[PDB]
């Protein structure tokens, strides 16, 4: 039932911006925390952004803090990651993930229960 | 803003207006102390100050060796509180593992290191005793000829070493696991910066920082390893993944009939008392309300001590006979008197010949309770007395509502009332009542048919027939 | 004077000769520490002694900041232990209120201040750090050019400040509420004069003074406020309003049958065990005897953990079948062996193949128990063993009386014995036995006299009549 | 070596490979501190160092004055844990008794003295403050004209006196009885030599020395007497008379049917959960596993918290219906979801609408549980969630075995299933089913006579006869 | 249930006066009896409580020595003897009681039942 | 049922050796701790040696440690005390005693549950 589907990946020039979208199906956001993760080639997968679905409170890891911002639309049941001032090191596959707020155990790959199939960004 | 409702109908009361703070997960941090490696202490000098240093160093040495050797609650599941912390400590025992951290904290006291398959842990060097002894005391105790150090260094070493002694002290009588986490384990500044650097949302960071004294009580410090002059213990901190959802506290007390014959009375009590919080579309129910601590309108709980209930469980308050949730109750004939102090008042279950009153500070007794279940708000009331037990009431501000209704204990026929159901409920009670009724519907049905039958006709060579209630000879009618 | 009686008949024992001490109320005193208000520390001097003072001064500031952020038990009611302390603390937050106190303790360390509508509280300034820092350290840190204080002042400051740090320490890891109240909160001399200056009778003062260590364990210290250089925490002290009334302790153990076939045995246990004290014409009952503490022949309990019972409850001891009080018991078939150590001896419940013995220090085993419930006095006996469990017996002086009687478990017919009533009583068990017994009394009555009735004549187109015990065709007589 | 087996049929799991360490008895040692008897302090000098000494000397005197004034657990018996220590302490108050001890430790710090009729106790002078003050401080405070001691003596006195102060501190808020026993009461070196000189086997001394931190949690310090410049407290130490026998831990969880209608399901739970250890031909059973402390694969327990059971109790794991032991269980209709975390995995009881999953750290959710009772091993699984409750699992190494089998709750006919037996077992439930089966078979027998016997003929002047099951007018056949 | 104080009247300074408190509605053995006073302009304050059975007593500091409290179980009455009266003792004196079971200290915040009071005036004028 | 019978007592010269035997009946050694005690004339009785039946772990009081050694034969259900280099001060009556390991509470006269009738030794 619960599935996630990222889109918006593509070839970007350096200094450019790109927005990814994450459509939730099989559940509603309100009861959940939504996160964006990325894995660049050969590298370990790392957290990037968590958001509270209800309150809209947000979490940004140190590496993108200031450049990246995450948002959510409960009515459209979709979570967005805006990326500004993109750098080549941001080239990665970007994954959408979620967890029930009841089971929330921190942002981070060891703290996730459901995973999207990903979307590729190349700078 | 705190309000309360008393249900006369069920001798229970709900206090609402509370905001949640539920521990949903665990974060494991790694706390480190850099150590000095001083085997023998070389000095033959009987100078008073140096004599003191070897005794303190021995205290230093002694600490290391010790550390080197190193109602419905019955329905809850069983967790492993420090399972996450112990697991991380287990990883730290692996070869090379300690070396990673030491290198990370080479040029800073704070650093992140990712363990085994992906867990990212925060690391903290909070005290560098290696540096202090090796740059201060090494000139004085690395040589026979010993440099008679000033008295302030003696004082200073004791100050720096004292924390180590206390950390060691705590662990020694706690088998390497302490709670609450003391200020020897983690200073106010130390804890605060750890919280700020955690991989969590902004809502969580704020909650923990404004309530650090509570955070200490819900954390574990786990002594882990002493190896290659590095001492490291894991501090396991609570993650509060649920904040600011509505919470309410359910108070209950025995409801009995008030018939004159004392042994003729029946009682019933809602058993579902405890804390309730909305959580992820369901309701988390903490039957042992004592595992939660309340500060104003914020309630701190641990999901390990909870049930996950349908939100319809709330219906038991408005309609205990609702068809959507089987409200839990116990039954007895034990009509003893007591009181329950609520958030904004007091419930009084007063029975038999017991004297029950409530008094004010200056006025004295202002209400005398009659037998039955009743309630008084904390406005203008200071104490409640039931029998020989005096209760001080909570004086917090808030409005109470008295909800009138016929006491439900009145709805049962006492002759078939099952007075020995302890872990029971509304539907279950109905079930036994149906069975007592089944056996009376039929026993009267059967006794009605057996009392309808005729005795044997007299035994002689003549034949008989029935008329006017007795057997009459057939010969008569011929 | 302590005596004890064992009732063979009910596998229970009563210890008497005790004197009461019941906590009935709470007194709240306000303990204050006068503080120094020191923002920045002005000194560029790197003198070691002055360097130490700023480190010591910092522990003081840090402490301030931390403080600025700041069997039948299931039948009991529910109180709010510190509801009273908290209410006084609430009063302490009003603006005009602190000025009153600060002014009251201007020329003395002891003063009475009346709060709101009539409560008279005793107030105590136990430490004046304001005066000490302002007359000692003020010359050295109010100026750049700093007066290198003698080494003895550093120590004294450490000594005086040390009390503040531990108090802060205690409160920081206990969310502002501690128990027992430590000697950091209140020294022995301070407490003793507090008790003496308390608005209570001479009897209470004498009792409390000779047992201050108990008083401490039953007290609460509640961190309340830091404002306008005054630190104040509320100390909530137990009031023992009932003293030297008779008390007795009831010990119970399972009484089972001893038939040969395993699992064929039935058991019964008095559930009314605990401490009992005469109180105001009634009897105060403390089911969880661990909430009471005994010192020689004085027993300290808390009425918050008691029931108030009619004095006829005592009858269960002489006649467990008395018609005036329904003695409470539970039933089961779990005949495991154990012992209950009493004040002056030991009850032994020995069943099955369990090895049960009693030994002397020098002599070794002197009595071997047979199956059943039995007792031995502490005279000449030092230890008891039941199965793999060793019990040391109490060696207190006192006489025991063995009260002979038929074990009451023998009065029940096992075929209708309800062995799984847990929250039961004598009358309740009888009622259920009568119902199981009634349906057999009547069913046998019905199976008889049922055969005195005539069966149905065969169902055909022919007519029948009765003769000689059998149906005969009517056609025959035609 | 730790292994585990899960039994699907009874919703329970056993973890094995553990080795025993059972406290079977008590040893009482007497610890002494030699005291100085200094009434007044004679000195008029306002020298800073001597001024400090009188304040420190006063803390010593003050300390002296204070010291001068001084699941199935419910089936367990009740002991007096420090009855033995107190008894030894009682003997110590007798005249001359203290004099004996003081003489024994005259030329040594360690000596054995036998009390009354044969008890041999170990004695320990751990601190000689008499000697220190009388050879150090006596020259400075025995005269008006006072010898202004070097600053290093002041420091030294504080260190030596501090132990007395901390020791004094613990007892004042614990009424002369402390637990766990701190390193102030008895240092590690003190304890180790105590262990070596104890009348115990070599195996026990070794066990205690490698686990001194455990010894403290299971020890008591009992304040006893201060008289004739001798301070003495009794320390009561655990004796582990059982070591290295096989142990296993039984985990249980509710087993319910999974019918769609929520009020139609029945549940059953094994109540015999806890720690089990082979012991002296029997099995020691500890129902409250929290009374045991685990160190790696060694388990420390107290026999005071045990039952002594036949070794056949182990059979309940392989065959819960075995005829040789009545396995203990409870029954209910409360099908709530929960989990029990085992040594090497997790039992999941998932019923109703509960969300139940298992996840890995990096992979996320890897298993979704269907309704019923199930289990997962800790290999490749990191967390389990049941409803809103998150459980972290233990990550210890060891193999798990899943023993498949039909859930035994399926073997019961719900129409006669006793869903309200709390303190039950297999045979008892069967036994009760028998009473329930009896009462339906016989009731039907009685109802098996509602119509086969003949009723009264109508009461009129007419005669009747029998035909086709009903009365027919005689006039008809005429 | 009633409490009735008596014995109030005009006293000259240095004079003596006895108050009586008649208990009805309870028996003494089970209770604590207290005497309270409220001076002009002043908040009402405790003065003396006593145990009925044992006779144990409590005297506030202000009157300790001058005032004595006693009880007669037989007459079911409680007496406060006042000696060496001072004008500052001018006040209305109230009788109060509490179940020993509910004892929570002597003091106005510690009372369950109250008398209607009796006026005492220490002064020379007339 | 449970009984103990010591034998092997006799007159020894100083420096001589003697072995005592303790026959157990009514129980097996495995479930028990076996101890040896002594009482010299007029003096209070004092412990001398305990042994674990299962592991064979041993206890020697300070006074005899080194000179005396204890052993057990599970097969013969017998416990032996070998005494070497006997001194006249060792003259005493030697008693065999035991306690269930379940009830073990230390070696020592106050820690025994069963007692043999003794055998006299004179040096
Ligand atoms: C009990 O009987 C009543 C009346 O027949 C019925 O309405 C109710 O559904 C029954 N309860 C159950 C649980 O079947
Ligand atoms: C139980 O039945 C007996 C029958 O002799 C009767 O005397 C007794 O009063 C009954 N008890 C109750 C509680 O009904
Ligand atoms: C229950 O009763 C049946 C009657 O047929 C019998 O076979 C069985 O042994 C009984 N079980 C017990 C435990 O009494």
């Amino acid at each position: 039932q619960v599935q996630l589907q990222e889109s918006g990946g593509g070839l970007v020039q350096p200094g450019g911006s790109l927005r990814l979208s994450c459509a939730a199906s099989g559940f509603t956001l309100d009861y959940y925390y939504i996160g964006w993760f990325r894995q660049a080639p050969g590298k370990e997968r790392e957290g990037v952004s968590c958001i509270s679905s209800s309150h809209g409170s947000t979490y940004y890891a140190d590496s993108v803090k200031g450049r990246f911002t995450i948002s959510r639309d409960n009515a459209k049941n979709t979570v967005y990651l805006q990326m500004n001032s993109l750098k080549p090191e941001d080239t990665a596959v970007y994954y959408c993930a979620t967890v029930a707020v009841a089971h929330f155990r921190g942002c981070g790959v060891d703290g996730m229960d459901y995973w999207g199939k990903g979307t590729q960004v190349t700078v | 803003n705190i309000t309360e409702e008393f249900y006369q109908s069920t001798c229970s009361a709900v206090s609402k207006g509370y905001l949640s703070a539920l521990r949903t997960g665990w974060y494991t941090s790694v706390i480190t102390i850099e150590l000095s490696n001083i085997k023998e202490n070389k000095c033959n000098g009987t100078d008073a100050k140096v004599k003191l240093i070897k005794q303190e160093l021995d205290k230093y040495k002694n600490a290391v060796t010790e550390l080197q050797l190193l109602f419905l609650g019955f329905l809850l599941g069983v967790g492993s509180a420090i399972a996450s912390g112990v697991a991380v400590c287990k990883v730290l025992h692996l070869e090379g593992e300690v070396n990673k951290i030491k290198s990370a904290l080479l040029s800073t006291n704070k650093a992140v290191v990712s363990l085994s398959n992906g867990v990212s842990v925060l690391t903290f060097k909070v005290l560098d005793l290696k540096n202090y002894i090796d740059k201060q005391l090494l000139p004085i105790l690395n040589k026979q000829s010993c440099s008679i150090s000033n008295i302030e260094t003696v004082i200073e070493f004791q100050q720096k070493n004292n924390r180590l002694l206390e950390i060691t002290r705590e662990f020694s009588v706690n088998a390497g696991v302490t709670t609450p986490v003391s200020t020897y384990m983690l200073t106010n500044s130390e804890l605060l910066s750890l919280i700020n650097d955690m991989p969590i949302t902004n809502d969580q960071k704020k909650l923990m920082s404004n309530n650090v004294q509570i955070v200490r009580q819900q954390s574990y410090s786990i002594m882990c390893i002493i190896k290659e002059e590095v001492l490291a213990y894991v501090v396991q901190l609570p993650l509060y993944g649920v904040i600011d959802t509505p919470c309410w506290k359910l108070h209950t007390s025995p409801l009995c009939t008030t018939n004159t014959k004392e042994g003729s009375n029946i009682c019933l009590t809602r058993t579902d008392r405890g804390w309730y919080c909305d959580n992820a579309g369901s309701v988390s129910f903490f039957p042992q309300a004592e595992t939660c601590k309340v500060q104003s309108n914020r309630v701190f709980c641990d999901t390990m001590n909870s049930l996950t209930l349908p939100s319809e469980v709330n219906l038991c308050n408005v309609d205990i006979f609702n068809p959507k949730y089987d409200c839990k109750i116990m039954t007895s004939k034990t009509d003893v008197s007591s009181s329950v102090i609520t958030s904004l008042g007091a419930i009084v279950s007063c029975y038999g010949k017991t004297k029950c009153t409530a008094s004010n500070k200056n006025r004295g007794i202002i209400k005398t309770f009659s037998n039955g279940c009743d309630y008084v708000s904390n406005k203008g009331v200071d104490t409640v007395s039931v029998g020989n037990t005096l209760y001080y009431v909570n004086k917090q501000e808030g409005k109470s509502l008295y909800v009138k209704g016929e006491p439900i204990i009145n709805f049962y026929d006492p002759l078939v009332f099952p007075s020995d159901e302890f872990d029971a409920s509304i539907s279950q009670v109905n079930e036994k009542i149906n069975q007592s009724l089944a056996f009376i519907r039929k026993s009267d049905e059967l006794l009605s048919a057996i009392g309808g039958y005729i005795p044997e006709a007299p035994r002689d060579g003549q034949a008989y027939v029935r008329k006017d209630g007795e057997w009459v000879l057939l010969s008569t009618f011929l």
